[PDB]
């Protein structure tokens, strides 16, 4: 995931 | 029910709510924002919505708009949407749920009331998309129901597209043309009973999402409904  | 509304540019944002980081910029609506020096704020998402509810019950409509999106990186994320929900639907998660969804039900379709038509720039790993930039139709989830390639020469065009959107309430059938001046053209159909969705009220609006790299705006817009009857 890209979050964060 | 009936309602229609016209325009042509917006040097008028009359009827317009502006929600999250929406603001009206350039004659244009923008849906996400943008700092002192034009760079594209990330990690933010804003509705533009016409202000009256309307109801779907026996009812056909066609809109149309014209948009460009502005993009500062090869990687520019997310997107941008049309989108029908209750009157109340707030602006939501930035990022891949396009302003639409929250993190904790965005693939749960009966945690959801929102249909949209989305614009998405950014696959996603975090839930099925398709490995290529998309145009997609969602119902009641940030998993597009019917889906098709967005060409990345269209999407980094700088072109003012035009999008027409219809439902045919006897057919019960949403329907998205696409068309880019000189470039590509789209066509994605979709069964979907949105009176079963919306019993009530709803509102048509627009929401976009970053991401980074990319701003969108919404140059015109246009929207009739009418009843089957
Ligand atoms: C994570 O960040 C990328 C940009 O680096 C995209 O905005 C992507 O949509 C983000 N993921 C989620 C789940 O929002
Ligand atoms: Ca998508
Ligand atoms: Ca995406």
């Amino acid at each position: 995931s890209s979050v964060g | 029910s009936e309602l229609s509304f016209n325009y042509p540019n917006f040097q008028s944002v009359e009827d317009i709510t502006f929600q999250g980081g929406a603001s009206p910029r350039n004659e244009t609506l923008q849906l996400t924002p943008t700092d002192s020096n034009g760079i594209p704020i990330r990690q933010r998402a804003g509705h533009a919505v016409y202000s009256q509810p309307f109801q779907l019950r026996d009812t056909s409509f066609y809109t149309t708009f014209t948009f460009v999106i502005r993009t500062t990186s090869n990687s520019p994320a997310d997107g941008f949407a049309i989108f029908i929900a209750p009157p109340d639907f707030p602006v939501k998660r930035y990022g891949g749920y396009l302003g639409l969804f929250e993190p904790n039900t965005a693939t749960n379709t009966s945690a959801n009331k929102v249909v949209a038509v989305e614009f998405d720039t950014w696959v996603n790993t975090e839930w099925k998309e398709p490995r290529y930039r998309h145009i997609g139709i969602d119902v009641n989830s940030i998993v597009s129901v019917r889906v098709t390639r967005w060409q990345d020469k269209d999407v980094f065009s700088r072109s003012i597209a035009t999008a027409h959107v219809g439902y045919d309430g006897i057919s019960k059938i949403l329907t998205a043309f696409v068309t880019y001046p000189d470039g590509g053209n789209y066509v994605l159909s979709h069964v979907v009973d949105l009176a079963e969705i919306f019993p009530g009220d709803v509102r048509i609006g627009f929401s976009g999402a970053t991401g980074q790299y990319e701003t969108q705006y919404i140059h015109s817009w246009s929207f009739s409904s009418t009843s089957t009857n």
